[PDB]
């Protein structure tokens, strides 16, 4: 139903990130991560929507939805920074270059990518502790070199 | 709030 609505988190994130585009949507992308600040209920929405698109077996939309996540991020706004550098969010991100969770069935691109963008976020956004603790742990357990 | 790292 929400996806019926073109402005909707819901519909804007399954065109940014549509398995079916043949080159990044950045209209899309740029537009999700705006229309991301417009409700106090909009950056809980974006990371739980994120989250599912960033585990999906399908590579692209997974890739895409990184790239969305990336570009929110690089946005000044700190809500969303804050909903990310939850363990709500960053426990997800966890279980896609985990192998003993989806690590074993996702491609080192995806991984790769997962692990490029916790490290900015460890040394751009310091203050956000519990991204810091996550990819401390993972460092720890031998996923980060 | 929020939940626990996971392990």
């Amino acid at each position: 139903e929400p996806a019926m609505e073109p402005e909707t988190l819901e519909a804007r994130i399954n065109r940014a990130t549509n398995p079916l585009n043949k080159e990044l949507d950045w209209a899309s992308i740029n537009g999700f991560c705006e229309q991301l600040n417009e409700d106090f209920e909009g950056p809980p929405l974006a990371t739980r929507l994120l989250a599912h698109k960033i585990q999906s077996p399908q590579e692209w939309e997974a890739i895409q939805a990184l790239t969305v996540l990336e570009t929110c991020m690089k946005s000044c706004g700190k809500r969303f920074h804050d909903e990310v550098g939850k363990f709500r969010f960053l426990n997800e991100l966890i279980k896609v270059v985990s192998p003993k969770y989806l690590g074993s069935r996702t491609s080192e691109k995806v991984k790769n990518k997962i692990l490029e963008l916790l490290y900015s976020w460890t040394v751009g956004l310091p203050e956000e502790v519990k991204i810091a603790e996550a990819y401390q742990m993972l460092k720890k357990q031998g996923i980060v070199k | 709030d929020d939940i626990s790292l996971l392990k």
